[PDB]
């Protein structure tokens, strides 16, 4: 993730919790894909609606 | 009035030591 | 520290001990009581409070929420039927308070919808402004040659005009500086002009519309972008149709006339315009005047006027009124056993569950707190709409506009200085300065300005839009340039009709508090200032097409607060898909015609279970399976509900009830409705219901209680009930007395002392020991006191004023030269004396009459069936004289009402007991018995 | 700094009840119409030196 | 001549005044600035801030 | 919470939980929240509503 | 939740 400057690779010290980093529920990390091209998902589709906050729901 | 006497048993709250508990049917 | 722990040190610090007054020394306990009212010691001693640790919650896996999917559903053509199997497990107790439907679907609102009262496109524009548009005409043309005349404005400067139009940009050195010419598509933007009030001179370029685009005034004009650069040009029609890569944009060049002016042989451009064809529209405005008869492009279609369309707010009713069939035939709900299959719900047609539930939540919280869950938001009006309080405007300072440079009109001035003084304005001898420039811009006298009375036109505007538009259509006229729908319940007809602004102006009923006379019979919950309706509308969104999700509660009184014990049960309910019935409008136009549509996909049932311990849940299950622990409820408005016609322009309603037992009878209530505003229940569809405004019948939002002038009661056909000499009119009640000569009127209006007494004993319950304002909880939204509004005004005495001339609307003038002639259009006329309102104040006041009335809105009149007209018990004293002196008697009631120019109904409520009583004797078995006393079903059949 | 007056058009989200998206991460007690703050401001007067 | 055309607009309202209940005008929940109440000739502090 | 994170954090107390009541949680902004363990913050540059 | 109870 982050580190080096005097280091090499792979964590240690105080955790930033959020169960399994890059947790589904809202992700800007990687693009989605809706079920069979039907726009129903209980989560974000990877759209920028949280760049400036606002949820949505059709 | 318009009809509203549809009210609770006219109990009072149950007696306790330390403000609260539950006694059920006792 | 924090080192102590466990129970002995939790009773030491009073986290889990005995209360103070058990651990305190008993001298300090009595000292505290002794000194309590002037030196409290209560806040100095901590009292423990422990939750119960066992036999109040299960440790078993149990859900606190369950979603029952339908077991069968069928959609009809205007109903939706949804069955469920509602199961309650063993050792689970369910409350039916916490059950609610989840309904989702798509809602469409017609093009009548407009949740705003302005215009969203332009709006700072004059309403006469026409855009930049050219037209073709023969102004001296002939044959196929048409003169092309352009009206417009070119706002941004240039440097040159050539064959590539405006040249405004310049390229840097790379082989000299190259001109950069403005792009056809968007570059001479209409939002960019000069940034100074000092001219940029030179050349100018702009935009224009084709003559292929029809003229529409600039005010609500809109054309969608066709580029991502906000060009509005439409693509050229090529070989392959409208799709092409070309845009329909041309260049038209112009110069100032004269041969001396510009070249002698040249006529180089000075102005250039990027003419283009666009998708012009008016999405929210309508043309309120034009001289023409055809909309096209013409010199006379520059002159057009525009006004925004009427605000129309659409959204689900107050508590989802009319979204379920209650009190209906063949659309009755079901709650039943699963094995038994016998229905334990009976819905009668003389019940009004929907109205009843309004009155319940009157009394069980405030209705001024909105809740978005069950969609609570009560219909209301602003009381500066319904009763016009007027006081003129404070406008004692003139307000002005000034030019941008703020120095008015300036002219040339050269400098001068004396050659050597000698005194004189020409005799001291003056001569030109060469160190002071010629052509200085100085303004002699005061700077240019134009007066506007802002305050005056801020209350002119408001008063027109909240009152004048909501006048009846007997004061309106159709413009002389447009045609409207034949149907009068269309939105298009309603916003197309024009009302003179002179009918209600800020110069009549001035200094009075007084609802207008034509506004006493207009429903005042059909306006855009209804803030319950506005809330509901904007809780769905701002567009026509609204996918929705709503949570809708049960309201039927029998099972509303029932605790349903273990067992499996069939629950089934029907939902209306009738747009009129489920959507309130702020104009009350017929939404079926307009184009509203609704449909449901996915209806489910929720339940919420307290997670009771299994031991404690089965002790309570056993106890409520006893036959002496039967659960009993009543309808809040426990009544027989009946309607009786009133013919058009009729003055009396003859009401007669057959011989009936009156054992356990309570009062009566009554209110007047309109036939068209009242839907017929007992039908799956009423095809003649063309209304969709606030339904008074179900919403409890009455407003015609002030048209009653008497009522009279007779029992046995020979005995007047208010005839034991208990009233000043000793054989009837009079509500209004108009022509008073015994001083029976009270409270500074036309309402008798007799009736004022009666309606203060039926509510406040005091009037025999002086009248006082009722307490805060004795009056509520639908209580009498809050909605009683006496009012008065003087008007000219038309017989005892000897200079009284009856001038009509046409021949009234006031604001002559500063307001349009009987239309919301531009000013017309000359400054001249007014002649409209007659003085009633100051010297030269005219002789006057006094007019007095009251309004009661949201109140049903009620007369208790008690000898003293106050009830000190729900089962009245005369309800218990019908257990010894009853055998059935006739009741005949006579009523006198004001004439109405439309058909009306009288709603007489006969107040009863509606006992809904229910028992479970075994698991999955439910039983009930429903009984009512003075009016009851099953009283002539089994 | 200036902000465009066309970025809050006054005809944007018209007929809607809806807080702006970039205003949900902005403290709304740092506004001039905060009426608790303006109360305590003017209970010390209108001058700098109090 | 060119500075005849200028524009101006008022400075933004800024209301300054003491906090809601005088919040943060006294150290609380600090050690080194911890409050004291105690007897004299005992000095056993009965204010312990965390 | 570092900026741009959806990883917001507790995996801390290994306490004994006798007499525990609820939890309450809210999100703040770093530059709006002083340190009360320091006597002076030479880094708190916000005087808006804390 | 967040409360104080006393005499």
């Amino acid at each position: 993730m982050s580190g080096s400057g005097s280091f090499e690779g792979g964590v240690f010290s105080p955790y930033l919790t959020g169960r399994l980093p890059s947790w589904a529920g809202v992700r800007q990390n990687v693009m989605g894909s809706t079920v069979d091209g039907r726009p129903v998902q209980p989560a974000n589709s990877s759209t920028l609606t949280y760049a400036t906050l606002s949820s949505s729901s059709v | 009035d318009i009809n509203f006497s549809s009210l609770a048993p006219r109990h009072g709250t149950r007696p306790f030591m330390g403000t609260w508990s539950d006694i059920g049917t006792s | 520290m924090a080192t102590p722990s466990m129970l002995p040190q939790w009773a030491y610090m009073h986290i889990a001990g005995q209360d103070a007054s058990e651990y305190l020394s008993p001298g300090l306990v009595q000292f505290a009581r002794a000194t309590d009212t002037y030196f409290s010691l209560g806040n100095k001693f901590r009292n423990p409070t422990v939750a119960p640790t066992h036999d109040v919650t299960t440790d078993r896996s149990q859900r606190l929420t369950l979603r029952f999917v339908p077991v069968d559903r069928e959609d009809n053509t205007y109903s939706y039927k949804v069955r469920y199997t509602l199961a309650v497990g063993d050792n689970r107790v369910l409350d039916m308070a916490s059950t609610y439907f989840d309904i989702r679907g798509v809602l469409d609102r017609g093009p009548s919808f407009k949740p705003y009262s302005g215009t969203a496109y332009n709006s700072l524009a004059p309403k006469g402004a026409p855009n930049s548009s050219q037209w073709e005409q023969k102004k001296a043309g002939n044959g196929d040659t048409m003169e092309t005349h352009t009206f417009g404005v070119a706002p941004m400067g240039g440097e040159n005009i050539t064959i590539d139009g405006l040249q405004i940009g310049t390229d840097a050195t790379a082989d000299q500086d190259k001109p950069i010419y403005a792009d056809k598509t968007f570059q001479p933007e209409p939002q960019v002009g000069e940034e100074n009030w000092q001219e940029t001179e030179s050349f100018y370029g702009g935009r224009a519309l084709k003559k292929d685009t029809s003229m529409k005034p600039c005010y609500g004009s809109y054309a969608r972008p066709t580029n991502v650069k906000g060009g509005q040009a439409k693509l050229k029609v090529g070989a392959d149709g409208v799709p092409t890569k070309e845009f329909d944009i041309d260049l038209a060049f112009f110069d100032t006339p004269g041969g001396t002016v510009n070249g002698q042989d040249e006529y180089k451009a000075d102005i250039v315009m990027y003419t283009e064809n666009t998708y012009l529209e008016t999405p929210d405005t309508h043309v309120v005047y034009k001289p023409g008869k055809d909309d096209a492009s013409s010199e006379i279609n520059l002159v057009q006027q525009s006004m925004p369309n009427r605000p129309n707010y659409i959204g689900f009713r107050d508590n989802f009124i009319g979204l379920m069939y209650y009190n209906s035939t063949g659309n009755m709900g079901v709650l039943a056993g699963q094995a038994s299959q016998l229905n334990a719900v009976v819905d009668l047609q003389d019940r009004n569950t929907e109205l009843s539930y309004q009155l319940l939540l009157d009394s069980l919280g405030d209705r001024t707190r909105y809740f978005s869950m069950w969609n609570q938001a009560v219909d209301s009006y602003d009381p500066d709409v319904r009763i016009i309080e007027n006081h003129g405007v404070e406008d004692e300072l003139p307000n002005y506009c000034f030019p941008l440079d703020g120095s008015g009109t300036n002219a040339a001035y050269q400098g001068v200085k004396v050659k050597n003084g000698n005194d004189g304005d020409v005799e001291s001898e003056w001569e030109n300065d060469d160190t002071v420039a010629a052509r200085n811009q100085l303004c002699k006298g005061n700077i240019f300005a134009m007066e506007i009375n802002l305050q005056a036109n801020l209350w002119r505007s408001f008063l027109y839009s909240n009152v004048a538009l909501y006048l009846p259509d007997s004061y309106k006229y159709t413009p002389a340039n447009i045609t409207l729908p034949t149907n009068t319940n269309t939105y298009d007809y309603m916003n197309g009709r024009v009302v003179p602004p002179s009918l209600v102006d800020a110069y009549i009923n001035i200094g009075a508090r007084w609802s207008l006379d034509p506004m006493d019979n207009v429903n005042p919950f059909n306006h855009h200032r209804n803030a319950g309706l506005r809330y509901r509308s904007m809780l769905l969104g701002n567009g026509r097409y609204v996918p929705f999700h709503i949570q809708v509660p049960q309201k039927f009184f029998a099972i509303k607060s029932l605790l349903l014990l273990p067992g499996s049960y069939t629950y089934e309910w029907n939902f209306r898909k009738d747009v009129n019935m489920i959507l309130q409008s702020s104009l009350g136009n017929d939404l079926r015609t307009d184009g509203a549509s609704i449909s449901f996909t996915s209806i489910n049932l929720y339940a919420t279970f307290f997670p009771m311990a299994h031991n404690t849940a089965s002790t309570l299950e056993a106890m409520l399976r006893n036959d002496t622990n039967d659960q009993s409820f009543n309808d809040y408005l426990s009544a027989a509900n009946m309607l009786y016609p009133i013919p058009a322009n009729a003055t009396n309603v003859p009401i007669s009830i057959p011989s009936r037992n009156w054992a356990a009878f309570r009062g009566w209530s009554f209110t007047r409705l309109k036939t068209k505003e009242t839907p017929s229940l007992g039908s799956g569809f009423d095809p003649y219901f063309v209304y969709s405004g606030s339904i008074p019948y179900l919403d409890g939002t009455f407003y015609l209680n002030h048209t009653f002038k008497k009522v009279s009661i007779t029992f046995d056909s020979s005995v007047s009930w208010p005839g034991n000499d208990r009233l000043l009119t000793p054989n009837e009640f009079e509500i209004k007395r108009t022509v008073d000569g015994e001083g029976y009127n009270v409270a500074q209006c036309n309402m008798t002392k007799d009736w004022f007494l009666v309606q203060m004993l039926a509510h406040y319950n005091i009037g025999y020991q002086g009248f006082y304002v009722p307490e805060g909880y004795k009056d509520r939204m639908y209580s009498f006191f809050r909605n009683f509004q006496p009012m008065s005004r003087q008007v000219v005495d038309e017989v005892n004023y000897k200079d009284y001339q009856a001038v009509t609307l046409a021949y009234q003038h006031n604001n002559s030269g500063f307001v349009g002639y009987l239309a919301p259009t531009m000013r017309q006329g000359q400054p001249y004396p007014a002649n409209y309102p007659y003085p009633l104040i100051g010297k030269s006041a005219v002789t006057s009459v006094t007019q007095k009335k009251f309004l009661c809105d949201r109140v049903m009149w009620r007369i208790p069936f008690s000898s003293n007209f106050m009830s000190m018990g729900a089962l009245t004293d005369l309800g218990q004289n019908m257990l010894y002196a009853n055998s059935a008697h006739a009741l005949d009631m006579n009523f006198e009402v004001d004439p109405m120019d439309e058909s009306t109904l009288l709603y007489v409520v006969f107040e009863v007991f509606d006992v809904v009583r229910v028992h479970q004797p075994h698991r999955g078995v439910i039983e009930a018995v429903y009984l009512r006393t003075p009016f009851s079903a099953g009283n002539a059949t089994t």
